[PDB]
Order: structure tokens, then sequence, then C-alpha cells
């Protein structure tokens, strides 16, 4: 036979190397049909020690349906190897058509840039970052569609936690990214958005530089041309998106509202525009389905690709969402407004004979291995167990004796300013009683007990 | 059905694959820019292999051996059940990294610069005012980092004020408690 | 088409009706009792569900109810301290309150249907329902008529109208129409406390000598007395306790007998109010119809 065969297709050329894994291209036996094939070394995964990475990742792309991402067919397993089938694109990296072109047409920008904005907001709608947003990992279909690829370097956003992870091309990278700073997530994405944008009007970076340091220097400082050509309008949106403070940096909720972004924006792109609910999947509904019902999550999908409108999951799965879409235009009423008539229920203020601050933790000027010597000695003085992360990192754990159960929490130290610290409690995860009134009552008595 | 991957790295200008499967035939392999390979479907259980590269015998270093009555020495593979599905392969090779941690517990022994504060944690919640037309229980939606976190007012009178946001479904519960100390 | 809503209740978990971001405040019950009152002024809330400590478990809500029953029952003179105001904890006041009867935490699973929580509400005769999960045991929110009614709303676009929401107040007669607890402009604010006490109304509207509204005081309005701390004089007029917003009342909401279901349901969601007074062609008061009453109806 001679040739390379998974599944019913033939293994071709490689496409490129990515992040973690070989890109192959792959060709139906009986159709022709192309796919692009991603293979991962079980042998590398397992020594690496990357095996929960790697199933996440495999889990992510099983789960995402939307237009400009692409799509995880299957994945066939063998004893040294995964093979990801996933969506051939024949335009190739946006990378070259911002090459081959100079710069791209103010119309056509737009488009592409708010097709990658609509797949960014998806990826952070479903916990997702992906970390390694540049015109490279931008592929182009046949019809000049964009679609995001390459989830190697991608990450979960977990409740109360923060990423480190310096990764990602240097152009591209946000400063608090370079700096090797703890960051969120999604405002990383967010600026790497605003470099992408820069490259797609301009057909250039706005931070380049040969020497590594002194492009480091330009990506902290912010300071970058905006060309006369570039109207006041999409300047503003750029400005908005590359601000150095990630606090001040534009939200996709902001890039929404700008005047710019909105302009022929089609209506299938956002969860609140009129088509998205006809063409993108909510996953949270089919697994609805599933429960309400007894089937598979591919029974609720194909009666809706391909099923009869009066099917029962296809009338169950709509209903949901009819109803979540009631819920969501009554925004007020779920959520609160930014700072009319005063809601009937509006208290007066307390009146004295102040308004009192909200602050994180506990502070303290002493010395960082000062301040954990004293936590150390108020937790053995209250029976509390613990297990050292790091020096300035403990998972500390002690027994309700009325319910029975573990209470567990987790104590980081950081650095405020100049000789200024600050001590963190985390909650980890009671039946019985309640596990933020359990939370609350270790963190009281640590408070109470510490120096 | 069962694909199983025979792959050589060696090198060499001809590489064919013999074994029990082919009973001990010259499979040609294909070659990429370095890689030289063959895809076979084999069933579930042990099977002999060996490389035959530009006209000798070569021991393939990536997998363990067995030796013959007659002193063959030749490379062993083991298709196992596990190794056909994703999930079920990924648990196999997670509890290998697992009992690879145990050869490499709650206690209240104390360790033999701290890092920077993420200025998303100092963005609290009950410190912003929310807009007199709204009912006064509801606040804006959190930013998931701030979950979890603990935040407190000064001891004023003898009594600790806490609070937190913790996530319920899709839902999130910012709970104040007073407790007198 | 008449089951339409008690359907809708059935087939919606309490999960919906919770808001996507709140706060909830809850009181140790070893806490001051006048702390507490001053902290649901300070953080602008009503109600506060009850942490006993020692049992780790929740066992009640701190309500304004709470703030009228001590005023009523320990004030004496302008003259003299409420010493048991000042004393009291919640663990020592509920004592006294539930020495008489016995009755436990009246609290709904988030799972549980919104038909559930209208039943409960009636049944036990509250105003306040926590939302406690049973898998964390946390409790998540605070559930009122006012929440359940407005939810309601949302949805009466997605059913068929039943016929009811078209008849007048006269033809459904949901409401009291008969011994209407109401208070004078000259009415010491101890006074209306003690009809609260006795009646278990939850707002007495004020009227002139010739029997027209011209105020209302609701119990919100009694946690006014905390927030000025203006408790110690409690021989004050109904009129005077209610001049801090007189800026900004628009007046008082009512209806007719002739007016429809549906208007009434849509002027009570619009006003976030918890009753109407039904009013003749003259303002003279004729009744009252609460969310209590309209809940009731609709879900029977
Ligand atoms: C030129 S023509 C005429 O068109 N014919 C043609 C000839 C040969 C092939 C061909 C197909 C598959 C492989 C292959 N390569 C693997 N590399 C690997 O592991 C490595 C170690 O880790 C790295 C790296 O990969 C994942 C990373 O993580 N596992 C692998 C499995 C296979 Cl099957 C090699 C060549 C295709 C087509
Ligand atoms: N001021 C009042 N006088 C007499 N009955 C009332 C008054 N306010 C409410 N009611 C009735 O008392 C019941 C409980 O109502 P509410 O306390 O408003 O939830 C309902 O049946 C109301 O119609
Ligand atoms: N029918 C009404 N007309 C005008 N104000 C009202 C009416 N019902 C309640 N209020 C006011 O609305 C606020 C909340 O009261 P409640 O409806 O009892 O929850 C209080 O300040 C009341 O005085």
């Amino acid at each position: 036979d001679g040739r390379v065969k998974i599944g019913h297709y033939v293994l071709g050329d490689t496409l490129g190397v990515g992040t973690f894994g070989k890109v192959k291209i792959g060709e139906h036996q009986l159709t022709g049909h192309k796919v692009a094939v991603k293979i991962l070394n079980r042998q590398k995964i397992r020594s690496l020690d990357v095996v929960g990475k790697i199933k996440r990742e495999i889990q992510n792309l099983k789960l995402f349906r939307h237009p400009h991402i692409i799509k995880l067919y299957q994945v066939i397993s063998t004893p040294t190897d995964f093979f990801m089938v996933m969506e051939y694109v024949s335009g190739g990296e946006l990378f070259d058509y911002i090459c081959k072109h100079g710069r791209v047409e103010e119309m056509e920008a737009r488009r592409l840039f708010q097709q990658i904005l609509s797949a960014v907001d998806y990826c952070h709608r479903h916990m997702v970052v992906h970390r390694d947003l540049k015109p490279e990992n931008v592929l182009l279909d046949a019809h000049m569609n964009a679609k995001i690829a390459d989830f190697g370097l991608s990450n979960m956003m977990s409740d109360g936690e923060f990423l480190r992870t310096s990764c990602g091309s240097p152009n591209y990278a946000a400063p608090e990214v370079i700096s090797g700073r703890l960051y969120a997530g999604p405002e990383v994405d967010i600026w790497s958005c605003g470099v992408i944008l820069y490259a797609l009007l301009c057909g250039t970076l706005p931070f380049d530089d040969e020497h590594v340091p002194t492009l480091f220097k330009k990506i902290r400082g912010g300071v970058f041309y905006i060309p006369e050509y570039l109207n006041r309008s999409v300047a503003t949106l750029l400005m908005h998106m590359l601000q150095v403070d990630p606090l001040k940096r534009a939200t996709i909720k902001d890039i929404r509202e700008h005047e710019w972004f909105k302009q022929d924006l089609p209506s299938y792109l956002f969860p609140e525009d009129p088509s998205y609910d006809a063409n993108v999947i909510d996953d949270e509904a089919v697994k609805e389905v599933c429960e309400k019902f007894e089937c598979t999550e591919s029974e609720v999908m194909n009666s809706l690709y391909s099923g009869d409108p009066q099917d029962q999951l296809a009338v169950a799965y709509h209903l949901i969402i009819d109803n979540r879409r009631i819920m969501n235009q009554a925004s007020e009423f779920y959520l609160a407004s930014s700072p009319l008539k005063p809601h009937p229920e509006r208290m007066p203020p307390l009146i004295a004979d102040k308004k009192a601050k909200w602050h994180l933790g506990i502070r303290s000027q002493s010395k960082p291995y000062d301040i954990m010597a004293e936590v150390y000695r108020a937790m053995k003085q209250l029976d509390f167990e613990w297990k050292v992360v790091n020096a300035y990192h403990l998972r500390v754990r002690r027994k309700n004796p009325v319910t029975g159960n573990y209470v567990k929490m987790s104590l980081q130290l950081y650095l405020v300013d100049n000789r200024s610290y600050l001590l963190d409690f985390k909650s980890i995860d009671p039946r019985l009683g309640s596990h933020t009134m359990d939370f609350f009552e270790m963190c009281a008595s640590l408070i109470t007990t510490l120096a | 059905a069962r694909p199983t991957v025979f792959r050589w790295t060696g090198g060499g200008k001809e590489v064919y694959l013999s074994g029990s499967f082919n009973n001990w035939s010259k499979l040609p392999l294909t070659r990429s820019h370095n890689n030289f390979v063959a895809i076979l479907d084999l069933p579930e259980g042990e099977h002999q292999y060996k490389f035959f590269v530009d006209g000798q015998w070569t021991h393939d270093p990536s997998e363990p051996i067995v030796t013959s009555q007659l002193g063959t020495v030749n490379n062993i593979i083991q298709v196992k059940k596990t190794d056909f599905e994703v999930f079920d392969a990924l648990m196999v090779d997670s509890q290998k990294c697992s009992d690879v941690s145990e050869l490499s517990p709650y206690h209240q022994e104390p360790y033999v610069a701290p890092p920077i504060l993420p200025p998303h944690l100092l963005q609290v919640i009950l410190n912003k005012d929310t807009g007199i037309s709204c009912d006064p229980a509801l606040l804006p939606e959190p930013n998931h980092v701030m979950l979890n976190h603990l935040y407190a007012l000064s001891i004023k009178d003898g009594v600790m004020v806490l609070s937190a946001t913790h996530r319920y479904k899709k839902k999130y519960v910012t709970t104040l408690l007073y407790k007198p100390i | 088409n008449n089951s339409v809503y008690t359907s809708f209740m059935k087939s919606h978990r309490c999960y919906d009706l919770i808001p996507t971001s709140s706060k909830l405040v809850v009181f140790d019950t070893s806490l001051q009792v006048k702390k507490a009152f001053f902290a649901l002024v300070t953080n602008g809330v009503r109600a506060a569900p009850l942490w006993d400590s020692k049992k780790q478990s929740f066992v009640g809500m701190l309500t304004i109810t709470d703030f009228i029953n001590i005023l009523h029952r320990y004030y004496k003179s302008a003259l003299v301290q409420i010493y048991e105001l000042e004393e009291h904890k919640i663990e020592t006041w509920r004592e006294v309150y539930l020495q008489d009867s016995f009755k436990p935490l009246v609290c709904i699973s988030p799972n549980a249907s919104l038909f559930d929580a209208v039943s409960s509400l009636i049944r036990n005769k509250i105003h306040r329902l926590p939302v406690i999960d049973p898998e964390s045991g946390n409790t998540l929110y605070i559930l009122t008529h006012k929440r359940i009614l407005k939810f309601l709303k949302l949805f009466i676009t997605e059913f068929p109208k039943p016929e009811f929401m078209s008849k007048s107040l006269e033809e459904l007669q949901i409401g009291t129409y008969a011994n209407i607890a109401m208070v004078r402009t000259t009415t010491p604010v101890y006074v209306a406390l003690g009809i609260f006490v006795q009646h278990r109304v939850s707002a007495l509207p004020v009227v002139d000598e010739k029997g027209r509204v011209v105020d209302i005081y609701s119990k919100f309005d009694v946690i006014n007395l905390a927030a000025e701390k203006t408790y110690n004089n409690l021989d004050v007029s109904v009129t005077k306790a209610l001049q801090h917003r007189s800026h900004y009342f628009e007046g008082v909401l009512k209806c007719y007998l002739h007016e429809t279901l549906e208007t009434i349901i849509n002027r009570l969601v619009e006003a976030e109010v918890h009753r109407l007074v039904v009013v003749d062609e003259n303002d003279v008061v004729k009744g009252i119809v609460s969310l209590s009453d309209i809940l009731q109806a609709l879900v029977l």
C-alpha cells in the first residue's frame, strides 16, 4: 500500500509544528476530504507530566462548536500516540495574508477582527484563555473566514486563582506577562487582540525591536505610533485595548460597545445579538435536555442539526433558550446597574451619634519570615494542620467538632508596596453546617489569635 | 479497528519492519523528513517485532526486549484494551505519573521574596455603589479571580465582619458575617 | 387555561429566580440585637438569616418585624432608655419572643419549584423565605412575594392569558375589604406598632378626618427609626415619622374595584411595592390588595 493511514485518512505532509504536537494533512481514502491531524506522543505527555493539561485540552475542543474556532472531529487513540482529527482550512495563516497584501483595508480588517473577538469571547465564556493569540495562530478558510487554532498554551480560568505561566510571542505578550507577574487571563488575550488589530490595519507591529530588552521596555512603556491614515475612532479603540494598566484595559464588553466595532457587525457573533441562539449551540442547555430526558448529547444535537421542528429534544432545547432570553432581557432584575427614581426599599444612611471600607485579608509591616513564623505559632495554638506549598503559600485544615467535617483554606503572603505585606485567605471547594460559615469561622479564629 | 504505530527515528536510508504479525517478512516503511513509520492493525496482547535498517537487524531502545531459547532478541509491545479510547488511555497514563509521584500529608511542622499582589484582588465588590433604581441586595457580576477570597471590615465594637463571594452553579452570592469576638 | 400559572410555578425551580450576583447579610445569634438592626441599615437590607455557632445551623431570620416587636414590648417613655434594646443579644430576644409557641426554620432548596415557594410563604404566613443549598448548607438568597410576582410577569407573554386576568377586582374578590387596620395623621408611632403586632398586617394606610388615604406607614418605614436613631421617641406622630421621604414621595399607589387583575399586577410589579390601597371615587379606603392575596389566587 505504502501510504500511512489513521481512520480512513491517508497522512500527507506536515502543515506545521505547534506549541505541542506535529500537524499533518490527512486525505480521506474514498472521498478525498481533507483534515488537519495533530499527533500527540503518549510517552512525551507522561515524561513532561502534562496528562491533565492534555485531558482538559481534549475535553475543551470536544465541547467547543464556534464558527471561528477550528473544530475537533475525532480523536483516534493508539498504544503510543493520540491523533486529533480536525477541520482543515486551505487559506493558511492570517500572518501570510497581511504580508502578501500590504495591510488590510478597513472594512475587511474590521470584519476579520469581529470574527477573532467572537471566538475569544466564546473561549472566555467557557472559562478558557488561549494565551497564544497572533496572526500565525489565526487561520483563513477558502471564503476568508478566520479560525483560531493551537490551544497548546491555553488554560482554565479557575475560581479565586491567578495564572503566572509567562507564555507566547514577546511581540504579542501583555506588559504583566513579560514582567512575570500574576494575571487573571482574559485581559492578556485582549492585549494580543489589540496587537492583531494593529497588524491588520498597519501591516506592522506596535512594539518591535531586534534587541529583546528594548522591546520589553517598549511594551512596559506602552508608547506606540498610531499612523495618520487610521481614523480617530479606531485609534481610541487601539489605545484602550493596549493599556499598560490591566484594570484600565478594554474588556470584550467595552469593545462590543465601541462605535468602530459596532459598524457592519454580523448578528450571529455574540450571545446577546439576534442570530447567535439560532446558529451557536448552548452546551449547558444540551446537558439540561440529557438530564430532563435520558439521552446523549449527540442525540440532542442530531435533532437540532437534521431533525424535524416538532422533535421532542429540539422543542425542549429551544424552550430552555427562549426562557433564558426572557431572563437575559430583564438584566436589571438579575444584576446591579452602574451608578433615576430610587428603589422603594433603598435605605436612608445610618446617622452618627462615615462610610466604612472593606479590605482584602490582613496587612502587616513585619518581615516576611516573621509574618510566617507568627502564622505557624497561631495555627498550632488553634490545633490546625497544614501542608507547605512554598515559603509563602500554605494549605491549612481543621476538623469541625460539631459536624465532623474538615474545613480547608489556602493562605498566600503577597507584597503590596515597599515593606508592606498582605496575607490572603481563600476557601477550598457540609450538609449539617455551612461551607461558607466554616470558612468565615476558621478565618475569624486565625485572625483573632494572630499578633 | 486497532491502529498501532511503528516508528523509527534512528535514521538510515531504508527501514523495514519484521514481526510475529507478518511472519518475519520485511515491511518497507515510508519516511517523512526524519521518521520512518507504519500503522498496522493489531489485536490485543503481546507482539514481537524488530527493525531492519540498511541490511542490519536493529534494536528499538524506546521499547522492552525479549530473548528466545535460541538467543533471538526481539522488541516486544503490549496492545491493551485501554489504548483504543482517549480517556481510558489518559486515565492509565495519569496513574503511571501518580505511581511515579509516590516513588519521589497534613502535619504541624513549620518550613525551613513574596509575589506581588494581583491588582484585581483590590477591586472590592462591597465598596462600589450600585445606583438607587435597583434592588439594594443586587451586585455587579464578579471577576472569577476574586471568588473565595476573604474581605473584612476593621474590628469596631467587639464585632468582626467578614465577607467572600462564592459561586452556586452560574450565580454568585456575597455573604457577610457579623460575628462578636 | 386557569392552571397555566400553577403549571408555570411547578415547572420552574427557585434557582431560576435567584439574582446572578447578590449580597446576603448573616448574623451570629450572640450578636447584640441593636447592632443587628444598625447592620441592616448600613448594608441596605431588610432581613438577615440567623446563624447559631454552637448548633452549627441557621435557626431563623431577623427582620424589621423583630424591631417592631422589641420597640412595642419594651418602650416606656422618651425620658427613659429602652434597656432591653441596648442589652439583649439576638439569642436572648428570641428566647423571650418564642417562649409561648414553637417555630422552627422555614426554608427552601434551590431545586424546589416556585409552586413550593409560594405554598411555604402562605402556609407559614411569612414574607421572607431563605433559599438554602442542601449540598453545601449555604443560604444563597432571601425569596419574597415581590420577587416571585415580577418573575411571573416576565413570562405572562409566553403563555395564553387566563380569562380571570381581564376580570375586575369586584368579580374576582381578591383582597381584604373588611376590618382594615388604619392609622390617623396624628397617630403616635407606638400605637401603629401595636397595630402591626396585633393585626400582623404589613402596612397601615394613613387617613385624614374624612377617611381618605394621605400616606402609608409600611413596616419598612419603621427601620428609619434605627437609621435616624429616633427610636427612643415613639410618641411622635406617624406623619412626623414619614417626613424624611416627603421630598421624593410620589403619593399613595391605589386601585379601583372596577380595574382588572392584569392592570393591578402590572401596577404592583412596576411600583415594586407589596400592596395597593383599594379606594372609591373620592380616595376613601374600601380595601387592600396585597401580593400575598394575588399569589394565593394565582397559585390555588
Ligand atoms: C511524505 S508522504 C509521501 O506524503 N508520506 C508520508 C510519510 C510519513 C508520514 C508520517 C506519518 C506519521 C508520523 C508520526 N510521527 C510521530 N511523531 C510522534 O511523536 C513525536 C515525539 O513527540 C512529538 C512528535 O510528534 C508529536 C510531538 O509531541 N509520534 C508520531 C506518530 C506518527 Cl504516526 C510520521 C510520518 C506521513 C506521510
Ligand atoms: N392594613 C391592612 N388592614 C387589613 N388587612 C390588611 C392590611 N394590609 C394587608 N391586609 C391583608 O392581610 C393579609 C396579609 O397581607 P400582607 O401583610 O400585606 O402580606 C392579606 O390578606 C391582606 O389583604
Ligand atoms: N401603596 C403604596 N403607595 C405608596 N408607597 C407605598 C405603598 N406600599 C408601600 N409603599 C412604600 O414602599 C416602601 C416599601 O414598602 P413595602 O411595599 O411594604 O415593601 C415603603 O417606604 C412604603 O411606605
